[PDB]
RNA sequence: GCGCUGACUGGGGCCUGUAGAGCACUGAUAGGGCUAGGGGGCCCACCAGCCUACCAAACCCUGUCAAACUCCGAAGGGUCCCAGGUGGAGCCUGGGAGUGAGGGCGCGAGCGAUAACGUCCGCGUCCGAGCGCGGGAACAACCGAGACCGCCAGCUAAGGCC
RNA sequence: GCGGUCGCCUCCUAAAAGGUAACGGAGGCGCCCAAAGGUCCCCUCAGGCGGGACGGAAAUCCGCCGGAGAGCGCAAGGGUA
RNA sequence: CACCUCGAUGUCGGCUCGUCGCAUCCUGGGGCUGAAGAAGGUCCCAAGGGUUGGGCUGUUCGCCCAUUAAAGCGGCACGCG
RNA sequence: AAUCCCCCGUGCCCAUAGCGGCGUGGAACCACCCGUUCCCAUUCCGAACACGGAAGUGAAACGCGCCAGCGCCGAUGGUACUGGGCGGGCGACCGCCUGGGAGAGUAGGUCGGUGCGGGGGA
């Protein structure tokens, strides 16, 4: 649930040059401060596979500070499809928005052995407050039905806060 | 082949830029609709073509929603 | 149709040119001689 | 095979191959993918040779993407005739295909059954080709 | 702060433009150096044909 | 419902005034009253006023209107202010308004 | 004859809709969802009528494509102004012409087969007329370099140094 | 040779000024209108939903929503409430 | 395609005389066989030599008769006036 | 006249000023309103336009506020592309140097700003 990053700083310096020293360029803001880093690229790696824009990194960084980041874009090159360019978000005391995962939980879902999985997001957007921050979301109903669906505010949502918009949507049904 | 057709080249556009000293009767744009409209001291005629109604020099003014326009502003 | 419309002396014969077959009437109409001033003009020839 | 209904012109020119994949390009319906290492013209019977080698050794279940669409006509003389007299003629259909697109890509079965068919299907492409699995990246959106 | 510039690769083959500027600065024969007042103008063609000459800065 | 025959009427004579050159004598009317402006374009500016709410004049809005028409003339006239061209805006050139432009006389006009 | 106006360059204004990208229009388009009506399969044959294992409008997501699509839009290019720029520069009037069969290469497109020492344009360059000199084994146009004359002097370019 | 073409307009090709070729990709003109002309005054579309005898997808009407996707005699483009 | 040749580079087939390639028709040597043997199939090595006589047609080619270890395919200005 | 608040005019910027929800304002302005004699009117209608009036109302409209659901605006980094200069691959294409540098998207921002002139206030 935890995860560690490590950082630099960045002012000069072509991002080119990181790239081939291993290191993989990539910004930190919010709505106070902006400011150039560069993480490990071998390291970063490791991270985010984990990771992944769902959980929380802390991001060490000369400064001795330890910043809560939500990564909020990872642009890769398509030619390689590896990335070339993080940016790291900066958490304060302010609701802010995320994707969650969405814990596929239940069964076959009714009329079992068998039926429809239908796998529609792995993710949903939420507004949330930066202190919560669900590791994941249980979806369950029971379940469930044949040629049903659970729209988005039958979901669970816990104590975080609440939905991103889009308050009818797929996310469950059997055909 | 069906093809093989095509018109004679109409040489349109704009014939005096911005800050280029013009007299009256010279002709500032050639065009096709209204894509500029006829600004200070400066008319268009029935082929919508603006030209200087007085001498003085060229500018050009971007009114957004109002569209573009081209002005004579004077110095005659 | 080419037409050619005069005045009403001296001739003149400022042309111009009604298309069809309506207006099919004498196709007359007020203008401007080169010699006195506006008078009537009519059609012909 | 797999051609646009309805077009508002036949026969278009030819552009160029610079390109690097306008995207794309990062997998978005299956468990794994085929990625573009080069540029090519993919024809639409090309693209029905890479489905079909994998719905077959899908048993039939199975759940392409193909991802890829012949919408650019290709044209070609009667052959034995000179140059000059009209264009081409169209005999077909292509894909424009530069390196970083996905191809196909499927979801719904096996590691070692998805990409011995996404292998396979690759040996129908006339360029070269890359297995790729989907990790976070991947969810660029 | 004068400028010595001095052609050192041939022109054969580059673009009229450039020919032009390699006049403009006064320059006709390879090996030639010219030291001539830095400004921007000048140094405009300076370094249009900095591929072909090579500065060095003098008093 | 995206602008109205009022806007639209609006800008159609006004536009048509503000091509010819010439000072704008703007004329704005209420049901109670009824104002008058002359104002420059292009300086953005107002040269002189003449309204009725302003000279706490009444009885018969036809018969006050000619009155602050001839009160903008005076006041103009003796600005130098002659030749100007009359807006008349969403108003038909009519009752209250065509009288306060037949008050306009004794002062450089043509209308 | 006029004579600093020239190419090129610096600064400044204005013009543009390509490269790239985009999907807001015109169209094309993968999957899923929800639903006009039909395929239907059918109950009726009075309303009807239930279901969608083929469509499939719109609408919503997730994905994409386009010379004759563009909500966007560089670099560049054009033009005017003010400066630098004296050059086998510029401009004006006139005498004499020759040329009006081009070709290779690079870059950008069309045609062609993402064929041709192919073909047709664009911007550049060289050969043409530099079949003079060095390199590339030899070789008009690739690299180097513009040959006034002489030297049994020197430094270099490309390319090389068993 | 046979075939096709030959002047004019629109679009692309055309490489963001102008211009630019090919038996390159596609269309159109050889008219028309005494009102479809001038001026002054007014008026604002297309669609979508709901409502309403004969009215049906669509005749005329009422309501709300509708920045232009309508219209501008005919091609295309630009233009335009 | 139109690059040398139109102040001339004689054009099919046959005959004659060859020579070369090997993607081998036979003969030599091999591996595999759904190779019992004999006889084949298929692939590998191998160009030393060999590779028939007739009917038809200008024919090349091809069909056919009789044979054969086999009746090989190509290049040489579709080799050679 | 100074400063300021509200309101009526009229400009300019041309969506950060817009849609929508909610809340406010009638002393004054404005609107609606009250009438259709008169000027003048509606291819029918005093709806519009127009006149004469003012009892009534801020319901509609308009003005002023608040709300970021939509619309609009939108960096910074990083890329794409590309002047100019160099390389590489049979090609289709790719890379380096030096200058310029988007589009999408992210963080955000916004439910206006201001000129002149009036009327009323302090
Ligand atoms: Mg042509
Ligand atoms: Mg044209
Ligand atoms: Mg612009
Ligand atoms: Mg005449
Ligand atoms: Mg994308
Ligand atoms: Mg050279
Ligand atoms: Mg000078
Ligand atoms: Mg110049
Ligand atoms: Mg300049
Ligand atoms: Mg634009
Ligand atoms: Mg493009
Ligand atoms: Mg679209
Ligand atoms: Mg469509
Ligand atoms: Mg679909
Ligand atoms: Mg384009
Ligand atoms: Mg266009
Ligand atoms: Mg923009
Ligand atoms: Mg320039
Ligand atoms: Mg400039
Ligand atoms: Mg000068
Ligand atoms: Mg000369
Ligand atoms: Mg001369
Ligand atoms: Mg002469
Ligand atoms: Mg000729
Ligand atoms: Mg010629
Ligand atoms: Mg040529
Ligand atoms: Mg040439
Ligand atoms: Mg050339
Ligand atoms: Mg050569
Ligand atoms: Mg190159
Ligand atoms: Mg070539
Ligand atoms: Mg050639
Ligand atoms: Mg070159
Ligand atoms: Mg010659
Ligand atoms: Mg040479
Ligand atoms: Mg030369
Ligand atoms: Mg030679
Ligand atoms: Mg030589
Ligand atoms: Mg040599
Ligand atoms: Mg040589
Ligand atoms: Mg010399
Ligand atoms: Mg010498
Ligand atoms: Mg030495
Ligand atoms: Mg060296
Ligand atoms: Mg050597
Ligand atoms: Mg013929
Ligand atoms: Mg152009
Ligand atoms: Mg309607
Ligand atoms: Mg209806
Ligand atoms: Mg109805
Ligand atoms: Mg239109
Ligand atoms: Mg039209
Ligand atoms: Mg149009
Ligand atoms: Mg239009
Ligand atoms: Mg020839
Ligand atoms: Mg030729
Ligand atoms: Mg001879
Ligand atoms: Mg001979
Ligand atoms: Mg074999
Ligand atoms: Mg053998
Ligand atoms: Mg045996
Ligand atoms: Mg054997
Ligand atoms: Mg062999
Ligand atoms: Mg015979
Ligand atoms: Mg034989
Ligand atoms: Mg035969
Ligand atoms: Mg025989
Ligand atoms: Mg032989
Ligand atoms: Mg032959
Ligand atoms: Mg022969
Ligand atoms: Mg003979
Ligand atoms: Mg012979
Ligand atoms: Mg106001
Ligand atoms: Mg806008
Ligand atoms: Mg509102
Ligand atoms: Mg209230
Ligand atoms: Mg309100
Ligand atoms: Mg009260
Ligand atoms: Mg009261
Ligand atoms: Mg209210
Ligand atoms: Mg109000
Ligand atoms: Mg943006
Ligand atoms: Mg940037
Ligand atoms: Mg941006
Ligand atoms: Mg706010
Ligand atoms: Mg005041």
């Amino acid at each position: 649930m935890e995860y560690r990053l490590k950082a630099y700083y960045r002012e000069g310096e072509k991002p080119s040059a990181l790239r081939r020293a291993g290191k993989l360029p990539g910004v930190m803001y919010n709505r106070h401060l902006n400011r150039k880093v560069y993480v490990d690229l071998v390291e970063f790696d490791k991270v985010f596979r984990q990771a992944s824009i769902h959980h929380v990194i802390v991001l060490e960084l000369p400064d001795g500070q330890s910043l809560p980041t939500l990564v909020r874009q990872v642009n890769l090159d398509k030619r390689r499809r590896r990335p070339e360019h993080v940016d790291f978000f900066v958490l304060s005391d302010e609701p802010v928005e995320m994707y969650v995962p969405l814990r596929f939980v239940g069964t076959p879902a009714g009329v079992r052995a068998g039926g429809v999985l239908q796998e529609i997001h792995r993710d949903i957007l939420v507004k949330v407050s930066p202190r919560n921050i669900p590791e994941f979301i249980e979806v369950d109903v029971s379940g469930l039905e044949i040629g049903d669906s659970l729209h988005a505010s039958d979901l669970k949502l816990p104590p975080g806060v609440e939905l991103a918009v889009s308050p009818e949507e797929t996310i469950a049904a059997v055909v | 082949t069906r093809n093989g057709r095509d018109s004679q080249a109409k040489r349109l556009g704009v014939k005096r830029y911005e800050g280029q000293v013009v007299r009256a009767g010279n002709i500032l744009v050639r065009q096709r609709g209204t894509r500029f409209k006829p600004g200070k001291n400066v008319g268009m005629g029935r082929d919508f073509t603006l030209f200087a109604l007085v001498d003085g020099v060229v500018e050009f003014q971007d009114r957004g929603r109002l569209g573009r326009y081209v002005h004579v502003r004077p110095l005659a | 149709l080419l037409l050619e419309c005069t005045e009403c002396k001296r001739r003149n014969y400022a042309t111009e040119k009604n298309k069809r077959n309506t207006p099919n009437k004498l196709e007359l109409r007020k203008y401007c001689p080169w010699c006195r001033k506006h008078t009537v003009h009519r059609e012909v020839k | 095979m797999l051609m646009p209904r309805r077009m508002k012109y036949r026969k278009q020119q030819r552009g160029r191959l610079k390109g690097a994949t306008k995207g794309g390009d990062y997998v978005a319906f299956g468990d794994y993918g085929l990625v573009a290492l080069e540029p090519a013209w993919i024809t639409a019977q090309q693209i029905e040779a890479a489905r079909v080698a994998m719905v077959r050794h899908f048993r039939r279940g199975g759940k392409i993407f193909i991802r890829i669409f012949p919408d650019k006509p290709y044209t070609k003389k009667p052959l034995e005739v000179r140059m000059g007299k009209g264009k081409g003629n169209v005999e077909g259909y292509v894909a424009v295909v530069k390196p970083g697109r996905v191809m196909f890509e499927v979801a719904g079965v096996t590691e070692e059954q998805a990409m011995e068919a996404l292998r396979i299907a690759g040996h129908k492409l006339p360029i070269k080709t890359k297995i790729v699995r989907r990790d976070a990246y991947d969810e660029a959106q | 702060p004068r400028l010595k510039v001095k052609l050192v690769k041939s022109p054969i083959g580059y673009p009229k433009d450039q020919k032009a500027a390699l006049k403009a600065l006064g320059l006709r024969r390879l090996q030639q150096e010219r030291v001539l007042e830095d400004t921007p103008a000048i140094r405009g063609n300076v370094e249009k044909v900095a591929h072909l000459v090579r500065v060095e800065v003098v008093e | 419902a995206r602008l109205t025959a009022y806007e639209r009427r609006k800008f159609r004579v006004r536009n048509r005034i503000k091509r010819t050159g010439r000072l704008r004598l703007s004329v704005f009317r209420s049901l109670k009253h009824i104002y008058a402006q002359i104002i420059d374009d292009e300086k953005g500016v107002t040269l002189v006023s003449a309204s009725s709410l302003a000279l706490k004049l009444k009885g018969n809005k036809t018969e006050v209107a000619r009155q602050v028409g001839r009160a903008l003339a005076e006041k103009a006239l003796a600005l130098g202010i002659k030749q100007v061209a009359f807006d008349r805006g969403p108003y038909k050139y009519h009752g209250r308004v065509k009288a306060l432009a037949e008050g306009a006389r004794e002062g450089g006009l043509e209308f």
